[PDB]
C-alpha cells in the first residue's frame, strides 16, 4: 500500500512523502491538480447521448460485458456497443474541450474502459461530482486545456513533451512536465541529476529549515517560532519560485561553497563554517 | 500447451492523429498540428 | 559507594518461601483498620494506611523507631481478614488439591501404594539420585504393606550409599537435568491425581468441583446413578472456610508424600507443610515509604479490602443477636464474602479480578521492575551531548569539554603522593579546572566547597593532610572529589549497542573552548557512528577496580579485532585513504623542509610518541641535484620512530585495490611491499590501514603489539591531515566527463538496446523472432502475460538480464578506458577505486549509464490497461518502457525516466523501516570458560569440553595459520614471545612425545571411513592441557604446520620454526573467564542487523527462537550416484512427485438432464502418450485413482452438501464392480485403447435441489493423488553446486527415501529440518543440522561468523538430548530463579519457585545483579589474597 | 543543509586566516567534503556550484526548473561557457592556496555560490541529584537534573568484555 | 534384542522390562534397514567403561548429571544399547580443530 504506483502521473508527487514510518502513507498532490469543490453541469448529457446512439435504459434488454454501459455519476444512461462507445467517447471529449456544446462541462470525466480478455470490467463511466482529482493537460486537435481524472488518465495517451508527440497513439500532451511534481518538489534545483533518495529527503529537510515563517510576527503570539534574520533570495532558482511569491518568505542564503578536503574535520557528514562568516552575520536567527 | 510538407515552414515532421468523431458512417477526421512553424487544419473523408 | 566504608556480610543464598499468619502478626508494627487515609488538618488519620507507626511521613516522626524521614526506613503492617481468603498466586494449584482428594478419608483418591511410589522417587531426586529413580520401578493388603517396605527400603539404601561414595551432600544435588525430571514426574503426580473416579481405599465417590474462573467456587450435583455406593459403604457456593476445612484434613494424612511435592532441596528444617499456605488470612501492608501520594493506588486497592472489612464485621454483629432476619442477613453476609475476595484478587492481580494496576502488574513486563529497574538503571557521573569529528587526538582518548569537565568528579583519597597535585587541585575550587567540588572528611562528612571564598578555600587545604583526631578513624583519610583530569577513564557508548565494541574505555583529554564531545575517526567502525547529528553516553567510573578495567580490559585499543569473525574494526575512513593514494605516490617528492615538518607534525616527541627522544630519519631518495625524500619513505621512517627499537622492522608482502593498469604500463604499484619496515613499493590504501584484514595495521598488530599498532592510526591520521591542510584534494564537475570519443561509445552501445526490449519479448513468448511490435499475435500473448503474476515474472527477468547486459557493455568499455580525466588526476574515480568513499556503480550511474531500475525483483509495474506509465502506448516491447533509464546523472533523466527512478528510491526507504539477540543473551549470560579451558554455565553445567573445539581466540588467530608471514618475521615474533624465558615453568617435551603418537597413526589410516575408525588415541588436545603444555595443539594447526613446513624449503632452520608457531598457538589460547555465551550471541544478533526455501531473519527466527519442528519450508538433499545418469535423474524425479489428478485432466465436461437428476460427468485427460512422459504416470495406473480414490471423495461431497443443504467381458464386470460398492453411481467406463476419456453416470433423487457439480468436481480433483510418497510435494534436479550432483526435494520423509538405495547415497541424505534429523538420526545429527543451517542464513549475505559461536548455540540448544528453544518454553529446565523472573511472566515462575521452595545459589549474572554480588565472569571468576608477614 | 539533500554538522568554526582562499582573495564560508557526493551522487549540487558563481558575476540568475537540458546541451557547457567569458574556469575550478602553509594547492579547487539552508535541531550531565522514591535510583528527566540509563543491551556488553567491576 | 514386523500388542510391551536384570531390546525391521551409524552427520559414538567414566569425572571435577544429555530414545544411543547413567565418548569432526572428543551421557 506503500507504493508509488503508476497510476499516479500528475495527481500525487513522487518525490514529496517522508522517510520513515508515514512513508508512502503521507503524499502529496502535485501542484496542478485541483480538486473538484461543486457538483458540475449534468442534466443535458442524457440529453445528447441519445443523439449519439445510446438505446435508454427502460427498453433495452441488455446486460455484461458483451455491451458496455452508459453511467452519468453512478445510474445506468443506457446500453451502447463497444464499437459505437468508443465513437461516442472521442466526440465527449471533442466537445467538452471545443466548449460550443452547451451540455458538457470542461469538468467532466469521460472514463472509457475499452473490452479486453480478462482486464477490467468494460463501460463508459461519466463522472461529474464533488470531491474529484483533476489535472491539466492540452488536447491535440484544437490546442486547448482538457481536465482529466485519474480513472480517466489510464487508459489514454498522453505525451511528456510535443517533441515526443507519436503519430495516431498520442491524443495528448502535457503542458509542462514539471506539473507532476508538488510545490516543495519544484522548488530543489537540478533535481533531474541528483539521486532519488536525496531529492525525497529535501523536501523532508526543506521544511524543517529556521526560515522566515511570516513578517506580521508582532500579532502573532505562537508558543515556539523560529525566524532567521538575513534570507536571501537564490541565485538558482526555478520558476515557479518567483510564481508562489516564495520571495516574500526567504528561507536560507547563498553560501560560498567549496568542495575541498583541507580541514580533516569535516569527513562523514560534518561540515565547517568560516569563524568570520558568523561574527558578520550569516547563518543568524531568533 | 499454451504455448502450441507543412504549408507554411516546409516541414515533412509534423504530427497527425485521426479520430472516428459522431458515428462509423462518416470518415475519420484526420486532424494535423504543427511543431516546426505551427499551422495547424483538420480532413475529412 | 564508598571505598572506606566496607561490608563485613554478603549474601550467599536466597530461598522462597510464604508468610505464616504466626510471623505477619509477630513481623508487625501496627495493625491498622478504617478505610480512610489522612483526614482534615493535613495530618494522617491514626489506624489508617497513612500511620505514624508504619514510618515517617511529610515532617513528622516514626513511631516506632523515632527518626526522620531521610532516616526511617519504613515498617510493614498487617490487617487482618474475617475469613481466609484464596491467595490468587496459589489458586491454580489449590483447586488442582482441591480437586483429586476424596472427601470421606481426606486421602487423595489415587491409590495409596502408588501415592507412596512419587513420594519415593520425588525423594531420590531432591538428591542427585535421577538414575536410580527408575530402578525403584523395578522393585514389583498385606503384601502392599511389604511393597511399601521394599521401594522404601531402596529409597533409604541408594541414599546411604550415594551420600557415602562422595556423590551427593545431604543439602541435595539440584543440577538442571534433575530439574528436567522433577517438573516431569510432579506433572505425571498432578495429571493421574485429577483422573480418578472413586478413591482405592474407601472405595466411592466425591462430588465434583466447579471453577468459576477465580474469585469464587463451586460444587456440582451428584448423580443419581453413583449414590448407591455411598449408601452400601456402612450449584452450591462453598465457603472458603469449608474449602480450608477439608485441605487441612487431607494434608494431614499425606504429609510424607507433599513434603517432597513441595521442596526442591531436601527439607532439613523438617517444616511440616500446611494447607494455610495457600490462603492468606492476613494480608501485610507495605511500608508509608513505597505508596507515597503522586493519592496511589496501593493506597486504593487497600481501601476497598478495609471498606469491605467493616461491612463484613457490622453484618457478624446481627449474627450475634439472633428466622426471617435470618435468613436475609446470610444471603448478603456471603455476597460479602465473594467482594473481600475480589478485592484482595485485585489487590494482588489486576487481571484476576480500564482497572487499577495490581501487584503483580507493578512487576511483569517491560515497563517494570525486573526490566527497567533492575537489570537496567538510571545512572549517577554520566553523561551525554552530540558527538563531532575529531583528529588530532590520539585515537584511544575522548575530547571532554569544560562544560563536563566541571560537573563530573572523583574521589581521590589524599597520601603523601597527592597533596601536591591535590592541595592545588582544591584550591581551584569547583568553577575551575583542574578544580574539586568536595572534601569528604575522615568520619563521612561532606563539605561542599561552592559557596566557598578563596581564602576559606586555602584555608582546608592545609587541614587537608592532617593526623585523624580519632582512634575509631585512624585509619582513613580525607577524599577530594577532584575535577576530571587528563589521566581519567571514560565508557563512550552509542546506541543501540549491539557488540560489545560498542561500549570502550577511552583515555580523556580536555579541550579548552568547545562544548561537544570529540572522537576520532577510527572509532567510527565501531560504534557505527557517523557524525550527523548522533550522540552517545559517557560514563565516568568512580574507583581503581573500574578504571584499571576500562584500560586493560576494555580499553578501546584491545578492541581491534572483532570477535565476530576476527577480522579488524578499527581504521581511517575518508579523507586519510584518499591522502595515502595521493603521498605514496611515485609523484610525491619532498624537500628537507617539507620531509621534516610532516615527521614532526606527526609525531611529536614531548607526547610521548617516538621510542629514541630523537626524531631519526633517513637519506633521500635523491641526492643531486638537489634532495628529496619520496612518500613512500614518509611513512617509513614514520613507522621507524613508533616501532620499538633492538627490534627488527617487519616484512610484508600485501596488495591493495587498485590495479597496474590505473597506474601505467609495467607498474608495480599494486603489490605492497615491506621490507625490514621499509615501504618499498605500493600504494598504501584502505587495504593497509582501516577495516581490513592483513594490512599494514593489523600486521603492526601482531608483530609488535596492540598498543604499538594503535600508536600507528594516531600517527598516519595525523600525517595524512597534515599532508592535507598543504596538499589538499577535491572533486568538480570536471571529474564526471567522459571524452566526444567516449560518449559517441556510450551512445552506440545505447543504440542497441531499442531493439532488446521486443527480442526477449518473443522468446519468452514463444513467437519466432523479429515479429514487429504492433503484431496482433505478439500483442495478443503479452496480454496473457500481464493478467499472471507468475508469468509476468519471467518476462520481467528475461528482459531484466538482457538490459543488464548492455549496461555492463558500456560500463567496460566507458569507463577507465573512455573518461575525460583520469586516474589519479580524477577523483571521483579515485576514492572509488581506492575505497575511500563509493563504489564503481556509483561512479556508473553518473558517467555511463543509471540502468534497469529494479522493483522487488521485477521491472516497472504495469497499470491494468498494459500501459507502464501514460507517457508510452499500451503493451509496447521497449526496453525503456520498463524501466531501464538510458540517461545518467551527469547528463540527466527524462521525465518518465525519473518517475521510475522514484519508486525504486522510496523502496530503499520502505526496507529501511532487536529480539533475536534478547533471546539469545539471556540464556547464554553466565556461560563462560572455567580453568578447566572447558567451558560451561554459571550454575556448573557442561556445555562443550573445549571452546570450539581447540580453544583458540577469534581475536588472537588471525596470523596462526599465516605461516609465511611469521616465517619473515622470525626474529620479530621472538621478542615479543621470549621463548627462553619460558622454559623454567612449562613442560616442553611431554605433549610432543603424544603428538606423534597419535600424528603417525592417524596418516596409517584414513583409508577406512569414520563408522569403522577405532581411534586407539585422544587428540593430543583433549588430553594434555594446552595453556601449560607445549606442542598440545589441535588436528588442523598439527596439520597444516607439517603441510606447510614439507612444501617449501628455505637463519631460521625447519625446526626453529615449528617450535615457535606452538608457542604462538599457546598464547592464542582463549583466557579462563572469557563471556563466551554473550559474545556467541552478540556475534549472530549483530550481523542479522545488516539483513525456494525461507531466508534471512526468519529462518533465525525458526531455529534460534521457536525450535519450528513444523518448519515452514522443509526440503531433503540426495546425493546421486556417480554410477547412474542424468536422465536416470530426472526421470526419477518423476517417480518421486505428488502427482495431483488436476495436472492430469485437460477439461471435465458435466452434462445434467432432469425430467432422479442425471450427471454425466465425463472428464477429458492429456493424450496418454503426453502425460506418460511429464508425469510418467500410466494408463492403468490413472483407472486405479478414478475406480478406488476419486469417486469416494467425490461421493462424500455430494453427500455433505445434501446434509446441509437441508437448513466386453473385461469392461462390463468392471462396471458392475464400481456401481456395487458406490451409492448411487449407476454407469462407469474408462479410456482403455486410447487413456483420453473417462465417463460415469451420476444419479440421484429427485428431492435434491441443484448442486453445482463443477465446483465440487474442480475441488475433489485438486485433492485426489496419483501416486505420493509421503510428505514429499516435489523433487527438483538443480545444476550441480560444488561439482557434486544433488537431488533437492521440498519435503522430509527419511524412510521413503532408504528403499532408493540404487539411485541415492542413503549413508549422505542432509537435510533441513532439524527436528526430524532429531528423530530418525539422533541429537548429534540434529546438531551438524543446525549448524549447518544457521551457517548457509550467513552465507547468503556474505557474512562470515565464525563456527565458535555456531558451535555453542548448537551445544546450548541440545544440551537436554532435545530441540529446546530460546524462548521461556525451553528454560524452565534452568536452576536460576531470578533469570527466568527477569525474562518474561515472573509471577509464573515466582509461583513454581516458591511452590517448590526453592533455594537458589546465586550463580547466574542476572541473580547477581538482583541481589547486588560480584559476577562470576570475567574479573569476579576468582578472589585476590593479599600475603601479610606476620602470624 | 544544501536543496540537495546535503545535511551536515558544525564540526568547529574554522578561523579565517586558517582557510583556503582563491587568486581573486575570496574565502569559502562553507567547506564541504568531496566524499559527500560519491556514495549520494547529488550532482545537481555540482551544477547549482556552476550556475550560481555564474549567475553572481553576471547579475543575472538562472532557472532552475527541471528538464530544460538534453542530454546534448549539458548545463556544464551551458554554465561553463559563462564562466569562460567572465575569466573563470570551464570546469568550475578554482586556483586556491593553503591557509596555513601559504602553498599553491595542487589541483584547482572548485567552488562556486550555493543556496543552503538552516535546519532546527542534547547535553545532559550528572554528577549527583535527585534520586526516585520507590527504588532510590536516579530520576527521569533532563530538566530534573536526572541521569542516564544503562539498559540490558548495555548490560551484556558490560558482561561481554568480562569486566565485572564495571557492571557493578 | 526383538526384531518384529509390524507391532507389538501394547499388552504384549508390558513383558520387555519385566524380567530384571535381563534387559530386552526392541527394533522394528523398517527402521534398521539404514545403519544410521554410517550417515556423514553422525559422529563415532563410544559408550565409556566404568574406569573411563570415573577418570572423566574426576578430570573436570564433575557431577554425574552435569555433562551434556543424550536421550534414551534417540537412535543412536538406542543403536549401541545404553542404559541410564553411562557416558558414551563422542569423536567429533571439527571444521577449525578437527577432531576434538566430546561426551554425552544418557539419562
Ligand atoms: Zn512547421
Ligand atoms: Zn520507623
Ligand atoms: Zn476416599
Amino acid at each position: 500500500v506503500r507504493k508509488l504506483l503508476p497510476e499516479s502521473w500528475g495527481f500525487l508527487c513522487p518525490v514529496h512523502t517522508p522517510d520513515g514510518s508515514p512513508c508512502g502513507l503521507l503524499n502529496h498532490f502535485a501542484h496542478k491538480c485541483r480538486i473538484s469543490t461543486q457538483q458540475s453541469d449534468v442534466s443535458r448529457i442524457p440529453s445528447i447521448l441519445y443523439s449519439l446512439g445510446v438505446a435508454p435504459a427502460s427498453h433495452t434488454f441488455a446486460a455484461g460485458p458483451s455491451l458496455c454501459c452508459v453511467q452519468i455519476d453512478g445510474k445506468i444512461i443506457g446500453w451502447v456497443s463497444h464499437e459505437q462507445g468508443k465513437i461516442i467517447a472521442d466526440t465527449l471529449r471533442y466537445w467538452k474541450v471545443e466548449g460550443k456544446t452547451p451540455g458538457l462541462p470542461i469538468d467532466l470525466e469521460i472514463g472509457y474502459v475499452p473490452p479486453s480478455t480478462r482486464g477490467q470490467y468494460p463501460g463508459l463511466y461519466l463522472f461529474g461530482g464533488h470531491s474529484r482529482m483533476l489535472r491539466p493537460v492540452r488536447y491535440l486537435p484544437l490546442d486547448k486545456e482538457d481536465i482529466v481524472g485519474p480513472f480517466e488518465q489510464v487508459y489514454m495517451n498522453i505525451a511528456v513533451t510535443p517533441q515526443e508527440i507519436q503519430n495516431n497513439v498520442h491524443t495528448h500532451v502535457e503542458f509542462t512536465p514539471t506539473n507532476i511534481l508538488s510545490i516543495l518538489a519544484n522548488l530543489t534545483p537540478f533535481s533531474d541529476f541528483n539521486q532519488s533518495p536525496r531529492n525525497m529527503y529535501q523536501c523532508q529537510m526543506g521544511k524543517q529549515t529556521m526560515g522566515t515563517p511570516g513578517v506580521a510576527l508582532c500579532h502573532r503570539s505562537d508558543n515556539k517560532l523560529y525566524r532567521l534574520q538575513t534570507g536571501q533570495t537564490p541565485i538558482v532558482k526555478a520558476n515557479l519560485y518567483d510564481d508562489y511569491g516564495m520571495d516574500n518568505f526567504p528561507n536560507g542564503f547563498n553560501a560560498v561553497v567549496a568542495v575541498i578536503s583541507y580541514t580533516g574535520y569535516d569527513m562523514d557528514d560534518a561540515m565547517i563554517i568560516n569563524k568570520s562568516a558568523d561574527e558578520r552575520g550569516f547563518g543568524y536567527g531568533t | 500447451k499454451s504455448v502450441v510538407k507543412c504549408p507554411q515552414c516546409g516541414n515533412e515532421e509534423m504530427n497527425y492523429h485521426t479520430l472516428q468523431l459522431r458515428s462509423a458512417d462518416e470518415g475519420a477526421t484526420v486532424f494535423y498540428t504543427c511543431t516546426s512553424c505551427g499551422y495547424k487544419f483538420r480532413t475529412n473523408n | 559507594m564508598d571505598i572506606s566504608k566496607p561490608v563485613g556480610s554478603e549474601i550467599t543464598s536466597v530461598d522462597f518461601g510464604i508468610l505464616t499468619a504466626k510471623e505477619i502478626r509477630n513481623l508487625s508494627a501496627k495493625q491498622i483498620t478504617n478505610p480512610t487515609v489522612l483526614d482534615n488538618l493535613g495530618h494522617p488519620v491514626s489506624g489508617g494506611l497513612y500511620d505514624l507507626a508504619l514510618g515517617a511521613f511529610l515532617r513528622n516522626l516514626c513511631s516506632t523507631c523515632g527518626l526522620d524521614e531521610k532516616f526511617c526506613p519504613g515498617h510493614q503492617g498487617h490487617i487482618e481478614l474475617p475469613v481466609p481468603c484464596y491467595n490468587p498466586l496459589f489458586f491454580n494449584q489449590l483447586y488442582i488439591y482441591l480437586r483429586a482428594s476424596c472427601l470421606f478419608c481426606h486421602h487423595f483418591r489415587l491409590k495409596s501404594v502408588e501415592v507412596h511410589r512419587y513420594a519415593c522417587k520425588l525423594r531420590l531426586l531432591q538428591y542427585g539420585l535421577i538414575d536410580e529413580s527408575y530402578k525403584l520401578d523395578e522393585i514389583t493388603s498385606t503384601l502392599l504393606n511389604e511393597l511399601k517396605s521394599k521401594r522404601s527400603e531402596y529409597v533409604d539404601m541408594a541414599i546411604a550409599k550415594a551420600l557415602s561414595d562422595g556423590r551427593t551432600t545431604e543439602r541435595g544435588s539440584f543440577t538442571a537435568t534433575v530439574n528436567d525430571e522433577r517438573k516431569k514426574l510432579v506433572h505425571e503426580f498432578h495429571k493421574k491425581l485429577l483422573s480418578r473416579g472413586k478413591c482405592d481405599n474407601c472405595g466411592m465417590f466425591s462430588p465434583k468441583f466447579r471453577k468459576d474462573g477465580f474469585t469464587k467456587i463451586f460444587e456440582t450435583a451428584l448423580n443419581e446413578k453413583q449414590i448407591t455406593n455411598n449408601r452400601v459403604k456402612g450449584s452450591t457456593y462453598i465457603l472458603s472456610t469449608e474449602v480450608k476445612n477439608i485441605l487441612d484434613t487431607v494434608f494431614r494424612k499425606e504429609q510424607c508424600v507433599l513434603q517432597y511435592v513441595f521442596h526442591s532441596r531436601p527439607n532439613l528444617s523438617r517444616k511440616l507443610v500446611k494447607a494455610d499456605s495457600f490462603f492468606m488470612d492476613v494480608l501485610v501492608v507495605p511500608p508509608t515509604r513505597f505508596r507515597l501520594p503522586s493519592e496511589n493506588s496501593q493506597n486504593q486497592l487497600l481501601s476497598k479490602v478495609l471498606t469491605t472489612s467493616l461491612l463484613i464485621r457490622d453484618l457478624n454483629d446481627d449474627l450475634s443477636k439472633l428466622l426471617e432476619d435470618r435468613r436475609v442477613i446470610f444471603s448478603r453476609l456471603m455476597n460479602a464474602f465473594v467482594t473481600i475476595q475480589n478485592d484482595v484478587n485485585a489487590f494482588i492481580d489486576s487481571t484476576k479480578a480500564v482497572p487499577i494496576p495490581g501487584v503483580k502488574q507493578a512487576l511483569e513486563k517491560k515497563e517494570g521492575l525486573f526490566r527497567k529497574h533492575m537489570m537496567g538503571k538510571r545512572v549517577n557521573y554520566a553523561a551525554r551531548s552530540v558527538i563531532s569529528p575529531d583528529p588530532n587526538i590520539e585515537t584511544n582518548e575522548i575530547g571532554v569539554p569544560p562544560v563536563f569537565a566541571v560537573k563530573l568528579t572523583y574521589p581521590e583519597p589524599v597520601t603523601a603522593y597527592n597533596i601536591a597535585e591535590l592541595r592545588q587541585a582544591v584550591i581551584n575550587g569547583p568553577d575551575k579546572w583542574p578544580g574539586a567540588t568536595q572534601i569528604q572528611n575522615e568520619d563521612g562528612s561532606l563539605v561542599s566547597l561552592i559557596g566557598m571564598s578563596v581564602e576559606q578555600r586555602k584555608a582546608l587545604a592545609n587541614q587537608l593532610l592532617t593526623p585523624s583526631s580519632n582512634v575509631s578513624t585512624h585509619t582513613l583519610n580525607k577524599k577530594v572529589y577532584r575535577h576530571i583530569k587528563n589521566r581519567d577513564v571514560v565508557l563512550m557508548n552509542r546506541q543501540p549497542t549491539l557488540h560489545k565494541a560498542s561500549m570502550m574505555g577511552h583515555k580523556v583529554r580536555v579541550l579548552p573552548n568547545e562544548k561537544t564531545l570529540r572522537l576520532h575517526y577510527a572509532n567510527t567502525g565501531a560504534y557505527n557512528a557517523d557524525f550527523d547529528g548522533d550522540e552517545m553516553n559517557m560514563h565516568f567510573p568512580q574507583n581503581e577496580n573500574a578504571r584499571a578495567e576500562a584500560l586493560n580490559l576494555a580499553n578501546t585499543d584491545s578492541q581491534y579485532l572483532t570477535p565476530t569473525s576476527g577480522s579488524p574494526v578499527r581504521g581511517l575512513i575518508q579523507d586519510h585513504i584518499s591522502a595515502g593514494v595521493w603521498l605514496t605516490s611515485k609523484d610525491s617528492f619532498f624537500t628537507r623542509e617539507q620531509y621534516q615538518q610532516y615527521i614532526y607534525g606527526c609525531i611529536r616527541p614531548e607526547d610521548g610518541h617516538t621510542t629514541r627522544s630523537k626524531i631519526v630519519t633517513l637519506p633521500p631518495t635523491i641526492f643531486k641535484p638537489y634532495p628529496l625524500w619520496t612518500g613512500k619513505q614518509i611513512i617509513t621512517t614514520v613507522l621507524l620512530n613508533v616501532t620499538p627499537p633492538d627490534m627488527p622492522g617487519i616484512n610484508l608482502i600485501s596488495k591493495n585495490k587498485i590495479k597496474n593498469e590505473y597506474w601505467g604500463k609495467g607498474s608495480l604499484e599494486n603489490e605492497v611491499l615491506f621490507k625490514d619496515g621499509a615501504l618499498l613499493c605500493g600504494i598504501l590504501d584502505k587495504s593497509q590501514y582501516g577495516a581490513s584484514k592483513y594490512g599494514i595495521v593489523h600486521s603492526l598488530h601482531e608483530v609488535y603489539g596492540p598498543e604499538v599498532a594503535a600508536k600507528v592510526l594516531s600517527v598516519l591520521g595525523r600525517l595524512f591531515t597534515n599532508y592535507i591542510t598543504a596538499t589538499a584534494f577535491t572533486c568538480g564537475m570536471d571529474d564526471l566527463r567522459l571524452t566526444a570519443e567516449g560518449n559517441k561509445w556510450r551512445t552506440d552501445i545505447l543504440k542497441t538496446s531499442v531493439d532488446t526490449g521486443r527480442e526477449a519479448a518473443a522468446e519468452v513468448t514463444n513467437l519466432d523472432k523479429d515479429t514487429p511490435a504492433d503484431d496482433p499475435e505478439l500483442l495478443k500473448r503479452l496480454q496473457e502475460i500481464l493478467r499472471d503474476n507468475n508469468k509476468s515474472g519471467i518476462l520481467d527477468a528475461v528482459t531484466s538480464s538482457k538490459v543488464n547486459a548492455i549496461t555492463s557493455q558500456v560500463v567496460s568499455k566507458c569507463v577507465p578506458d573512455g573518461t575525460m580525466k583520469k586516474f589519479p588526476c580524477n577523483s571521483m574515480q579515485a576514492m572509488a577505486l581506492s575505497g575511500a568513499k563509493g563504489s564503481n556503480v556509483n561512479v556508473s550511474q553518473i558517467m555511463c549509464l543509471l540502468g534497469q531500475q529494479a522493483l522487488e525483483g521485477r521491472r516497472v509495474p504495469v497499470m491494468v490497461s498494459g500501459k507502464t506509465l501514460p507517457s508510452f502506448k499500451p503493451y509496447e516491447t521497449d526496453a525503456m518502457a520498463g524501466g531501464y533509464v538510458k540517461g545518467r546523472f551527469y547528463s540527466g533523466i527524462k521525465p518518465q525516466e525519473y518517475y521510475f527512478h522514484c519508486m525504486a528510491g522510496r523502496e530503499g526507504l520502505i526496507d529501511t523501516a532487536g529480539y533475536l539477540q534478547r533471546c539469545l543473551t539471556k540464556q547464554l549470560e553466565g556461560v563462560h570458560v572455567s580453568y578447566d579451558n572447558s567451558i560451561r554455565d554459571a550454575d556448573g553445567t557442561l556445555v562443550q569440553f573445549m571452546y570450539g573445539g581447540d580453544a583458540i581466540d577469534i581475536t588472537k588467530e588471525s596470523h596462526m595459520t599465516q605461516f609465511e608471514f611469521c616465517l619473515d618475521n622470525y626474529y620479530a615474533l621472538l621478542k615479543k614471545y621470549n621463548p627462553s624465558a619460558l622454559i623454567e615453568h612449562l613442560d616442553v617435551e611431554s605433549a610432543l612425545k603424544y603428538s606423534k603418537k597419535t600424528l603417525k597413526y592417524r596418516k596409517k589410516h584414513s583409508k577406512e571411513p569414520h563408522y569403522k575408525q577405532s581411534v586407539k588415541y585422544d587428540p593430543v588436545l583433549a588430553k594434555y592441557n594446552p595453556a601449560k603444555y607445549l606442542g598440545s595443539v589441535s588436528e588442523n594447526f598439527q596439520d597444516k604446520l607439517e603441510s606447510f613446513l614439507d612444501k617449501n624449503s628455505k637463519g631460521v632452520n625447519e625446526k626453529k620454526f615449528r617450535a615457535l608457531m606452538q608457542l604462538k598457538y599457546m598464547r592464542s589460547l582463549i583466557n579462563p573467564g572469557e563471556a563466551v555465551g554473550i559474545i556467541a550471541s552478540q556475534s549472530v544478533g549483530e550481523p542479522s542487523t545488516q539483513m525456494n526455501v525461507t531466508l534471512g531473519i526468519p529462518r533465525l527466527r525458526e531455529i534460534v527462537m521457536t525450535a519450528s519442528a513444523a518448519i515452514k519450508t522443509p526440503q531433503m538433499t540426495l546425493p546421486i550416484w556417480n554410477d547412474v545418469s542424468d536422465e536416470q535423474a530426472d526421470t526419477f524425479c518423476k517417480s518421486i512427485s505428488k502427482v495431483l489428478l488436476s495436472e492430469v485432466i485437460d477439461k471435465v465436461i458435466v452434462t445434467e438432464t432432469t425430467g432422479a437428476r442425471s450427471y454425466v460427468i465425463h472428464m477429458r485427460f492429456f493424450d496418454n502418450n503426453e502425460y506418460s512422459e511429464e508425469y510418467d504416470v500410466s494408463k492403468e495406473e490413472l483407472q486405479n485413482v478414478i475406480s478406488n480414490q476419486f469417486i469416494h471423495l467425490l461421493e462424500a461431497a455430494i453427500v455433505k452438501e445434501i446434509k446441509k443443504q437441508k437448513r466386453n467381458k473385461v469392461q462390463r464386470d468392471r462396471q458392475s464392480a464400481i456401481i456395487s460398492h458406490h451409492r448411487f453411481i449407476t454407469k462407469y467406463n474408462f479410456d482403455d485403447e486410447s487413456g483420453k476419456w473417462c465417463e460415469f453416470k451420476l444419479e440421484l433423487a429427485a428431492d435434491t435441489e441443484k448442486l453445482l457439480m463443477v465446483n465440487i468436481v474442480e475441488e475433489i480433483c485438486r485433492k485426489s493423488i496419483i501416486r505420493q510418497i509421503p510428505h514429499i510435494d516435489r523433487c527438483v534436479h538443480p545444476e550441480p553446486e560444488n561439482g557434486k550432483r544433488v537431488l533437492v526435494t521440498e519435503g522430509v520423509n527419511f524412510q521413503a527415501m532408504w528403499d532408493q538405495e540404487a539411485f541415492i547415497d542413503v549413508d549422505g541424505i542432509t537435510s533441513n529440518d532439524v527436528a526430524a534429523v532429531l528423530k530418525t538420526y539422533g541429537v548429534e545429527a540434529a546438531r551438524n543440522t543446525i549448524v549447518n543451517e544457521i551457517n548457509n542464513v550467513f552465507s547468503r549475505y556474505a557474512i562470515s561468523v565464525s563456527f565458535r559461536h555456531l558451535d555453542l548455540i548448537a551445544d546450548m540448544m541440545t544440551r537436554q538430548g532435545t530441540y529446546l528453544a530460546f524462548n521461556r518454553q525451553g528454560m524452565e529446565t534452568s536452576t536460576s530463579s531470578f533469570m527466568k523472573m527477569s525474562y518474561e511472566t515472573t509471577c509464573q515462575f515466582l509461583t513454581k519457585a516458591v511452590l517448590d521452595n526453592e533455594r537458589e545459589q546465586l550463580d547466574s549474572p542476572s541473580a547477581r545483579i538482583v541481589v547486588g554480588k560480584l559476577n562470576n565472569v570475567g574479573t569476579g571468576s576468582f578472589d585476590v589474597l593479599a600475603k601479610v608477614p606476620n602470624a | 543543509s544544501s536543496r540537495h539533500g546535503q545535511k551536515g554538522v558544525c564540526s568547529r568554526k574554522w578561523p579565517t586566516i586558517d582557510m583556503p582562499f582563491s587568486e581573486t582573495g575570496i574565502q569559502p564560508d562553507i567547506i564541504i567534503n568531496p566524499h559527500a557526493f560519491p556514495s549520494r551522487m547529488t550532482i545537481g549540487m555540482f551544477v547549482e556550484s556552476l550556475a550560481g558563481k555564474a549567475g553572481a558575476l553576471h547579475g543575472i540568475a538562472q532557472d532552475s526548473t527541471p528538464w530544460i537540458f538534453n542530454e546534448d546541451d549539458t548545463p556544464a557547457d551551458y554554465f561553463g561557457e559563462q564562466l569562460a567569458k567572465a575569466g573563470y574556469n570551464y570546469h568550475g575550478n578554482e586556483p586556491m592556496y593553503s591557509g596555513a602553509t601559504g602553498e599553491e594547492l595542487r589541483a584547482d579547487i572548485y567552488v562556486g555560490v550555493v543556496y543552503y539552508q538552516r535546519l532546527r535541531h542534547k547535553f545532559q550531565v550528572r554528577s549527583t541529584g535527585p534520586v526516585n522514591s520507590l527504588t532510590m535510583q536516579p530520576v527521569k528527566g533532563r530538566k530534573r537534573h536526572g541521569g542516564i540509563r544503562v539498559g540490558e543491551m548495555e548490560r551484556d556488553a558490560l558482561i561481554g568484555h568480562g569486566t565485572s567491576f564495571l557492571l557493578q | 534384542i526383538f526384531v518384529y514386523q509390524n507391532n507389538i500388542t501394547p499388552s504384549a510391551m508390558k513383558l520387555v522390562p519385566s524380567i530384571p536384570p535381563a534387559t530386552i531390546e526392541t527394533f522394528n525391521e523398517a527402521a534398521l534397514v539404514v545403519n544410521i551409524t554410517h550417515h556423514e552427520l553422525v559422529p563415532k559414538h563410544i559408550r565409556l567403561s566404568s574406569d573411563e567414566k570415573r577418570e572423566l569425572l574426576k578430570r573436570y571435577r564433575l557431577k554425574e548429571s552435569q555433562l551434556p544429555r543424550i536421550q534414551r530414545a534417540d537412535p543412536v544411543a538406542l543403536y549401541l544399547g545404553l542404559k541410564r547413567g553411562e557416558v558414551v565418548k563422542i569423536i567429533r569432526k571439527s571444521e577449525t580443530s578437527g577432531r576434538y572428543a566430546s561426551y554425552r551421557i544418557c539419562m
